[PDB]
C-alpha cells in the first residue's frame, strides 16, 4: 500500500510534467517509475502507456522524455515483453525519420539505437 | 606457414620433417625582409590612401611620406 | 587453339535519337554483370570467370523495347566494380552518357559506390540508381514489409545527401517518383520503377490512369479504402503507407507463396495473377520456379528501359555540355559545334579510349566514341595521339580501317558503315596509338585538337620492379609491357635510369592481373620481379632561416630564393583546379587574399605551380627594389619557372616529386643583358636554388597512406582492431550497419603495411572480415630522412624514429646512388 | 492491344507520311502516336487535294480523322502474328 | 605434395630492400604472380562471395517475417529528411472499386514459409526438390567434415588425419579424367541370356553363404 | 483506357484549328478533356472570304476537330 501510494504520487507528479509542460518534474517523475518498473513493483502496461503517451507526438522534448525514461528502464521492458521493445523501435524510427525532426530528435535516436 | 622454413618432402629423409618457432628468440635575411616590410608600406599605405582616394596624387604623397619617414 | 534485324539496328544507330549511352556502374559484386548477362538472354535466346571478379569492362549493344514498344538501341558498359580497378570506369565514364548506379538492398552504400557518384557528378553525366539485389530483405534477412520499405527509404536518402554534397546545384534528387530508381532482383527476374508497376496493375485490373496512379505510391501517402482517394497523413487505422500496401506487401506474398506453399496453395495464387505453368513447369526447383514466376508476372525489363529512356541525354542533346570537359578549346569555331551537331557528316572526330586484344595475335581493336560524321570501311584516318598540339603534326599517324565490329559482350558482328553517335571496335588503328587517341579525317584537313586525355580518380602509387631471367630476352619483354601499357588505362610503365623497369599500379590484386598478363600471353618469357615498394614524396616542416644563391657559372646572375612550407588547404585546392592559375592576377588575388588572408603582394608575387600545371608547390617573388627591373625579371621568369618545375619534379632528396612547399625570390641580381650566358645557363642555376634552400632548413620525406574499409560480423571487430595494431592502423570509425547483422570499419593504413593486409584479415577470421583500399593523402613519415647517426641493421624492422632514414638510404641505393 | 498499333509505335521518331479523312497528305517526323491513333509530328511537308505544297513546324492529328499512314520499310523486318 | 619438378640476383640485395612486414606463404598462394618468381601450373584463386545473413530462429511460434532483434536497428537518421514532388490531393484522385492490393486474401505467411525459407540455404541435397537417385557407395557422409579450416584442440593424431584426408581429396579432383571413351559390355544381360544363367530373389544372407561356399 | 490526349504540351499556346466543314479558326489552348474537346481562348474564325471575326472563348468538341497546328514553339 505504500509504494502503492508512492507510485500513484509519481503517476500523478508525471501526468502534471508532461500535461504542464515541466521539463524538470516530467523528467523526475519519469525517473521515480523507470525505477520502479526496474525494481519490478510498476507494471509493463502503464510503462507502455508513458512511452505511448511521450512518443504520440513526439517533439524534442517528450521524445527526449521517453528516451531518458528508456535509458533506465529499456532493460525490463525488453526482457519481460519484447513487444514493448520492438514497438518502441518501430515508432522511433516512423515519427524520426518521417517528420520534420532535427539534429535533436536525430541524435535522441541515436542514442536509443545506441 | 612454409615460410622458407623446412624440407620440401619429409621423405627420405631419417625425420618427421616437423618445423617448430625458436621459443627463444627475443645576413640579408633582416634587410630582405625589411624591403618586405618597407613593400606592404607602399601598397598598403597607398591602398589606406585608394580607400580614401585613388587621385593619384594624395595617394603618392601618403605613400612618399610612409617611404621616407619609414626609412628614416 | 541478324538478316532483316541488322539493317535496322543500323536504322536505329542512323535516327541518333533513339540510342542511349550509359555505364553500368556501382561497388563490387553488386549485380552488374548478373543484370547484363539475364539481360542478353533476354533478347538473345541464341582469368575472370575463375576470378568470380570482374577485372576489365565489357561493351553491349542491344535493342530494347520500352512500356509503349518502340525499339531502342542502348549502349551499355559493364563495369569492374573492385575499387583497384577504378581506371575501367573512367574510361567507359568518358564515352557514354548516363550511368546507372547499383546499390545493394542489403548493403545500401559502401566505398565504391559514394566515390563513384563524385566521379560521376565531376563528369557530368546524368545518374540513376538500381536498388539490387531486393530478395535478400524478404527470404534472407527475413524483414517485415514495413522495415522493407524503411531501408529502401534510408538508401535513397543518403545516396540523395551525398550526391547533394559533391555537387552544388539542387537541379535533381532521386526518389522513384521522378524515374530514378528502379527496384531490382537481377537474377530472381524483376526490376520495377513506380511507373512500370502501376502500369502493371492498370493492364491487368481496370482501366485505372497509370500515370497519376504511380504520382501516389512511393513516399508517405497512405490511402482509405472507403473513399478510394489517397491520402497524405490521416488513417488512424494503424495502416500502412501506399508503397507497402500496395507493392511490397503483395510482393512478399508473392514470394511467401511460392518458396514456403509451393504444394498447396500456389496453383490457386497462380491463377488469382493470370499465370498458367505447366506440369512440367511447377516441377522445377524453388529458385528456377520463383524466378520464372516473377519473370511471368513482371515482364521482361520495363523498368530499366523506362527509367533510363526518361532521363538519359541521348547524345543528340548529349553532346553539348559535354564538349566543355572532354574537348581542349570546347566551342571556338570549327569543330566544338560540328561534333555538337553530332551529325553523320564531315568533321568525323572521334575519340578512342580501349583496346581489346585479341586473343590470337598482338593486335588490338581500339573502341571509341564516333561524335560526329561517320566511319565506313578502309576510311583513311588520321590519329592524334596524346602529346600532339596543333603544331606538332609529327605525333599524328596516318592510317586506316580494315573492318569494323560491333558489340555484344563477347561477339563480333562485323559491319561496313557507323553513323555518329555510336560505339565502335576499330581495326587497324591499333600500332599508332597508347592509352587515349582522338580519330580525324585522313587527307581531309580542316584543323584538329583533341580531347585531354583521361583523368583518374585514384593516384597509382604502388610500386614493381621487373626484369627478365637472361637479358638475352629483354626486348621479348620490352614488346610484353608495351602491349599492356596499352590494355591498361591507368598502368604506368617507366624504364629508371639505375637500368630497371619499374612498373606503377593501383594495388596489389591489380599487379597480380597485370604480371597475369605479361606472363601468359604478351611475352613468354619467364620474369623476375622485386617485392612491392611506394613512391614517395619530399616536404618540409620549416623555413629557410638562410639561403644559399646559386650564380651563373659564367658569373653574371645571382639568385637568392628560400623556401617554407605551405598549408595543405590551398595544396589540396591546386590539386582540385580550385585555384587554377588560368585566370588573371586579379583573380588569384581574391581567392587567395578571401581565403586565407594571404597577402595581395603576395598574390602579386606568386609567379607559377611547378612541377606541372597541377603542382602542389607555389613559386613567390618578393623582392620590392629589383622588382621593378620587370625589364630583367619579366625576360627571366621563363628559365626561372622553368628551373623551379625541373627542381620539383626530379627531387631533391631520393629523385622523387615534392609537394606543399612555397619558394620565394628574394634577391635577384640580374646581369645587364641577361642575353645567352644568362639565358641558357641559369635554369640549373634556379633549380640548385632550390635544392639549397630545401637541403638548407628542413628535409622532411612524405609516404602515402590507404583508407580501408571492412565488412565485418559483430563479434570479429576485436580482432580486425589487432591487425591494425601491428601495421600502424589508426581505426577510425566503427558503425553498425542500419537493418544488416554486420558493423562496418573505417580506418587508415599506411600503404607500406598494405601489403597482404587483406588476406591476413580474412585468413585470421575465416573469411567474415574482407576489406578494401584506397589511396588517400599522404603524410609526415615519423624519421629524420638526415641523420648519420642512424645506422641501419639491414634486415630486421626499424623503429619509427629511423624510418624516413631507411626508407632513403634502400631507395636511393636503388636509383640515387 | 492491336498489333498494328505497337508497330505504329515503332515508328515513333521515323519520318512518316499521313493522309487525312479529307485527303491532305502530311509527311514529316513522328513525335508521338497514340493508342487511338492521335498523332504529334514536327517538321512537317503537306501537300493538299489542289496539289499544293506548304511547311509547319508542328502538328497533331486526331486518329479518328486519319484515313492511313505511310511507315518505312525498315520497320518490315511481329513476323510471328 | 612431393615437388612438382624440384646463384646471384639484384632484387634479393639485402641494403635494397625495406622489410616492414615479412611476406608469408599465405600471401604468395593468395596472389600467385605477383608475389612470385616462376609461377607454373598455378590457379588463380580469388573471392569476396558476398556474406550470406540468413537469420535462424529460435521457435516455429513467432511470424515468418519479424524484426529480429540481432539485426541492428535501423534508425536512419538524416538532416530535416526531405520533401518530394508530392502531388498533394485536394485536386482529386480516385481508385475505380475495382482494383484492391494485389492479392489480399492472401495472409503474409504460414506454418510452411519460415520451414520453406530455411530450406533455401541448406547444403546441397536438402536445398532441392527434386532430383536423381544415387548409388549408395557414391553417397559420402563425412566429407563436409573434414573439410573444415580450425579443429582448434584435437590431439596432433586426428589433425595429421585431417590433412590426409584433403590430400587424398585434392589429388582425386587434380586427376581428373572425362571418360574420354566408351565401349559397354553388360557382364550379367549377356549372362542371363543364355541357357545356362536363372534368376531368383533370395535372402541376402542366403547368398552370402551361398558366394562364401561356392569360394571354398 | 479512357486516355487523355496528350496536349499538355500545347497548353496556353496559340493553335490553328482545322474542323470539318472546311473551316478553321485560330486561338490559345485553355483546356482539354479525354474526348478531345478542347476549350480555346481569344478565338477568331477565319471565314472562307479571307476576314477574320474575334468570337472569344470557346468550346470545340473533339468530334468535328480534324486537325490542330501551333502557332508557337512547343
Ligand atoms: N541474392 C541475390 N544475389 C544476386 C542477385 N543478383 C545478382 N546477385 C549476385 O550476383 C553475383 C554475380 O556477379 P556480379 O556480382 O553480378 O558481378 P559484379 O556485380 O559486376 O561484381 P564485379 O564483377 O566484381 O564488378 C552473384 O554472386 C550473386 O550474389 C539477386 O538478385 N539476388
Ligand atoms: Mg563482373
Amino acid at each position: 500500500q505504500i509504494g502503492e501510494l508512492i507510485l500513484k504520487r509519481l503517476i500523478l507528479n508525471f501526468r502534471k510534467g508532461y500535461r504542464r509542460n515541466d521539463k524538470q518534474l516530467c523528467l523526475t517523475a519519469s525517473k521515480f517509475v523507470a525505477h520502479l518498473i526496474n525494481q519490478n513493483v510498476a507494471h509493463e502496461v502503464l510503462c507502455l502507456e508513458m512511452l505511448t503517451l511521450l512518443l504520440e507526438r513526439p517533439t524534442d522534448d517528450s521524445v527526449e522524455v521517453a528516451i531518458g525514461f528508456l535509458k533506465e528502464c529499456g532493460l525490463k521492458l525488453t526482457q519481460v515483453s519484447p513487444r514493448g521493445i520492438n514497438a518502441i523501435f518501430e515508432r522511433l524510427r516512423n515519427i524520426l525519420h518521417e517528420s520534420e525532426i532535427d539534429k535533436r530528435v536525430q541524435y535522441m535516436i541515436e542514442v536509443m539505437f545506441a | 606457414m612454409y615460410n622458407g622454413i623446412g624440407l620440401p618432402t619429409p621423405r627420405g629423409s631419417g625425420t618427421n620433417g616437423y618445423v617448430q618457432r625458436n621459443l627463444s628468440l627475443v645576413p640579408d635575411i633582416l634587410d630582405h625582409e625589411r624591403k618586405r616590410r618597407v613593400e606592404l608600406r607602399c601598397l598598403e599605405l597607398e591602398e589606406m590612401m585608394e580607400e580614401q582616394g585613388y587621385e593619384e596624387q594624395q595617394i603618392q604623397e601618403k605613400v612618399a611620406t610612409f617611404r621616407l619617414m619609414l626609412l628614416e | 587453339t541478324t538478316v532483316y534485324e541488322m539493317d535496322f539496328l543500323a536504322d536505329l544507330m542512323d535516327n541518333s535519337e533513339l540510342i542511349r549511352n550509359v555505364t553500368l556502374c556501382g561497388h563490387l559484386h553488386h549485380g552488374k554483370t548478373c543484370f547484363v548477362d539475364c539481360l542478353i538472354e533476354q533478347t538473345h535466346p541464341e582469368t575472370e570467370q575463375e576470378r568470380g571478379v570482374g577485372i576489365k569492362s565489357t561493351p553491349v549493344t542491344v535493342v530494347l523495347p520500352d512500356t509503349k514498344g518502340k525499339s531502342y538501341l542502348f549502349n551499355i558498359m559493364d563495369t569492374p566494380g573492385h575499387v583497384n580497378f577504378s581506371d575501367e570506369v573512367t574510361a567507359g565514364l568518358r564515352i557514354s552518357d548516363g550511368v546507372v548506379l547499383f546499390i545493394d538492398a542489403a548493403e545500401g552504400v559502401m566505398l565504391n559506390t559514394e566515390r563513384l557518384i563524385k566521379h560521376a557528378v565531376q563528369e557530368r553525366l546524368a545518374v540513376t540508381v538500381c536498388i539490387n539485389k531486393i530478395d535478400r530483405l524478404i527470404l534472407e534477412l527475413k524483414l517485415p514489409p514495413t522495415d522493407a520499405y524503411y531501408k529502401l527509404r534510408h538508401i535513397v536518402d543518403e545516396v540523395n545527401g551525398l550526391i547533394s554534397m559533391y555537387s552544388t546545384d539542387e537541379n535533381l534528387i532521386l526518389s522513384p517518383l521522378l524515374g530514378n530508381v528502379c527496384f531490382s532482383s537481377s537474377q530472381y527476374s524483376i526490376c520495377f520503377t513506380l511507373g512500370s508497376f502501376a502500369k502493371i496493375y492498370a493492364d491487368t485490373f481496370g482501366d485505372i490512369n497509370y500515370q497519376e496512379f504511380a504520382k501516389r505510391l512511393w513516399g508517405d501517402i497512405y490511402f482509405n479504402p472507403k473513399t478510394r482517394k489517397f491520402t497524405k497523413k490521416a488513417p488512424t487505422s494503424s495502416s500502412q503507407r501506399s508503397f507497402v500496401e500496395f507493392i511490397l506487401e503483395p510482393l512478399y506474398k508473392i514470394l511467401a507463396q511460392v518458396v514456403g506453399d509451393v504444394d498447396t496453395s500456389l496453383p490457386r495464387t497462380l491463377d488469382e495473377l493470370g499465370i498458367h505453368l505447366t506440369k512440367e513447369e511447377l516441377k522445377l526447383n524453388i529458385r528456377p520456379l520463383l524466378r520464372l514466376v516473377c519473370k511471368k508476372f513482371f515482364g521482361e525489363f520495363t523498368g530499366f528501359v523506362d527509367m533510363c529512356v526518361q532521363h538519359i541525354p541521348s547524345p543528340k542533346v548529349g553532346a553539348k555540355p559535354k564538349i566543355e570537359h572532354t574537348y581542349t578549346g570546347g566551342v571556338d569555331s570549327d569543330l566544338g559545334e560540328a561534333m555538337s551537331d553530332c551529325d553523320p557528316d564531315g568533321p568525323l572526330m572521334c575519340h578512342t579510349t580501349k583496346m581489346y586484344s585479341t586473343d590470337d595475335g598482338v593486335q588490338f581493336h581500339a573502341f571509341g566514341r564516333v561524335l560526329s560524321g561517320t566511319i565506313h570501311a578502309g576510311q583513311p584516318v588520321k590519329v592524334l595521339g596524346e602529346n600532339y598540339t596543333l603544331e606538332d603534326e609529327e605525333d599524328s599517324q596516318i592510317c586506316t580501317v580494315g573492318r569494323l565490329w560491333i558489340s555484344v559482350a563477347r561477339y563480333h558482328i562485323e559491319v561496313n558503315r557507323v553513323p555518329a553517335g555510336n560505339w565502335v571496335l576499330i581495326e587497324g588503328v591499333d600500332q599508332p596509338i597508347v592509352k587515349t587517341a582522338t580519330i580525324t579525317e585522313p587527307r581531309g584537313n580542316e584543323e584538329a585538337q583533341i580531347f585531354r586525355p583521361l583523368k583518374f580518380n585514384t593516384t597509382s602509387v604502388i610500386k614493381i620492379a621487373v626484369e627478365p631471367v637472361n637479358p638475352s630476352e629483354l626486348p621479348k619483354m620490352l614488346d610484353g609491357l608495351r602491349k599492356v601499357n596499352k590494355s591498361y588505362p591507368s598502368l604506368t610503365t617507366k624504364v629508371e635510369e639505375s637500368g630497371e623497369h619499374v612498373i606503377l599500379g593501383t594495388g596489389e590484386l591489380y599487379l597480380d592481373c597485370v604480371m597475369h598478363d605479361l606472363r601468359k600471353m604478351y611475352s613468354e618469357i619467364d620474369i623476375k620481379v622485386a617485392d612491392p615498394v611506394v613512391t614517395f614524396c619530399e616536404t618540409v616542416v620549416e623555413t629557410s632561416s638562410l639561403k644559399c644563391f646559386a650564380e651563373t657559372p659564367n658569373k653574371k646572375n645571382k639568385i637568392t630564393m628560400i623556401a617554407e612550407p605551405l598549408e595543405k588547404g590551398l595544396a589540396e585546392d591546386i590539386e582540385n583546379e580550385v585555384v587554377q592559375i588560368t585566370w588573371n592576377r586579379k583573380k588569384l588575388g581574391e581567392f587567395f587574399q578571401t581565403k586565407y588572408d594571404w597577402d595581395l603582394l603576395a598574390a602579386r608575387s606568386i609567379w607559377a605551380f611547378g612541377p606541372d600545371a597541377t603542382g602542389p608547390n607555389i613559386l613567390v617573388d618578393d623582392t620590392l627594389p629589383s622588382e621593378v627591373d620587370k625589364a630583367l625579371l619579366g625576360s627571366v621568369k621563363d628559365s626561372i619557372v622553368q628551373g623551379f618545375q625541373w627542381g620539383t619534379r626530379e627531387g631533391p632528396l631520393c629523385d622523387e616529386l615534392i609537394r606543399n612547399v612555397k619558394f620565394k625570390i628574394l634577391d635577384a641580381v640580374v646581369a645587364q643583358e641577361p642575353l645567352h650566358r644568362g639565358g641558357g645557363q641559369i635554369i640549373p642555376t634556379a633549380r640548385r636554388v632550390v635544392y639549397s634552400a630545401f637541403l638548407m632548413a628542413t628535409p622532411r620525406l612524405m609516404e602515402p597512406y590507404y583508407f580501408v574499409e571492412v565488412q565485418a560480423p559483430a563479434d570479429c571487430v576485436s580482432a580486425v582492431y589487432t591487425v591494425l595494431a601491428r601495421r600502424r592502423g589508426h581505426v577510425t570509425q566503427d558503425a553498425p550497419i542500419p537493418g544488416s547483422p554486420l558493423y562496418t570499419i573505417k580506418a587508415f593504413i599506411p600503404a607500406i603495411d598494405s601489403f597482404g593486409f587483406e588476406t591476413d584479415l580474412r585468413t585470421h577470421t575465416q573469411g567474415q572480415a574482407f576489406s578494401l583500399s584506397v589511396f588517400h593523402h599522404w603524410q609526415i613519415v615519423p624519421g629524420d630522412p638526415l641523420d648519420k647517426s642512424i645506422v641501419i641493421r639491414p634486415l630486421e624492422p626499424q623503429p619509427a624514429p629511423h624510418l624516413a632514414r631507411e626508407f632513403m638510404i634502400k631507395t636511393r641505393r636503388r636509383k640515387g646512388l | 492491344i492491336g498489333v498494328p498499333i505497337k508497330v505504329l509505335h515503332e515508328a515513333e521518331g521515323h519520318i512518316v507520311t499521313c493522309e487525312t479523312n479529307t485527303g491532305e497528305v502530311y509527311r514529316g517526323k513522328l513525335i508521338e502516336a497514340e493508342d487511338n491513333m492521335n498523332c504529334q509530328m514536327s517538321n512537317i511537308t503537306v501537300t493538299y487535294r489542289d496539289g499544293r505544297v506548304a511547311q509547319l513546324e508542328q502538328v497533331y492529328i486526331r486518329g479518328s480523322k486519319i484515313r492511313f499512314l505511310i511507315l518505312p520499310d525498315m520497320l518490315k523486318n511481329m513476323l510471328k502474328s | 605434395f612431393e615437388p612438382l619438378v624440384r646463384d646471384w640476383n639484384e632484387f634479393n640485395d639485402i641494403n635494397k630492400i625495406i622489410i616492414r612486414q615479412p611476406i608469408r606463404t599465405e600471401y604468395k598462394i593468395a596472389f600467385p604472380y605477383l608475389y612470385n618468381n616462376l609461377p607454373h601450373h598455378v590457379h588463380l584463386t580469388w573471392y569476396h562471395t558476398p556474406n550470406v545473413v540468413f537469420i535462424k530462429t529460435e521457435d516455429p511460434d513467432l511470424p515468418a517475417f519479424y524484426f529480429d532483434p540481432l539485426i541492428n536497428p535501423i534508425s536512419h537518421r538524416h538532416s530535416v529528411k526531405s520533401q518530394e514532388p508530392l502531388p498533394d490531393d485536394d485536386e482529386e484522385f480516385e481508385l475505380p472499386e475495382f482494383v484492391e492490393p494485389f492479392l489480399k486474401d492472401t495472409p503474409l505467411y504460414t506454418d510452411n514459409t519460415a520451414n520453406g525459407i530455411a530450406l533455401l540455404w541448406a547444403p546441397r541435397p536438402f536445398n532441392l526438390r527434386s532430383g536423381r537417385t544415387r548409388r549408395a557407395l557414391d553417397i559420402p557422409l563425412v566429407k563436409n567434415w573434414y573439410r573444415e579450416h580450425c579443429p582448434a584442440g584435437q590431439p596432433v593424431k586426428v589433425r595429421v588425419s585431417y590433412q590426409k584426408l584433403l590430400k587424398y581429396y585434392v589429388l582425386n579432383a587434380l586427376k581428373h579424367r572425362p571418360p574420354k571413351a566408351q565401349k559397354k559390355r553388360y557382364l550379367f544381360r549377356s549372362f542371363k541370356a543364355t541357357k545356362f544363367f536363372q534368376s531368383t530373389k533370395l535372402d541376402w544372407v542366403e547368398v552370402g553363404l551361398q558366394v562364401c561356399r561356392q569360394g571354398y | 483506357k479512357a486516355h487523355p490526349p496528350e496536349l499538355k504540351k500545347f497548353m496556353d499556346k496559340k493553335l490553328s484549328l482545322k474542323l470539318n466543314g472546311g473551316r478553321h479558326v485560330q486561338g490559345i489552348l485553355r483546356g482539354f478533356d479525354p474526348f478531345m474537346n478542347l476549350v480555346i481562348d481569344e478565338c477568331v474564325e477565319m471565314a472562307t472570304s479571307g476576314q477574320q471575326n474575334n468570337i472569344g472563348m470557346v468550346v470545340i468538341r473533339g468530334n468535328s476537330i480534324i486537325m490542330l497546328e501551333a502557332l508557337e514553339r512547343v
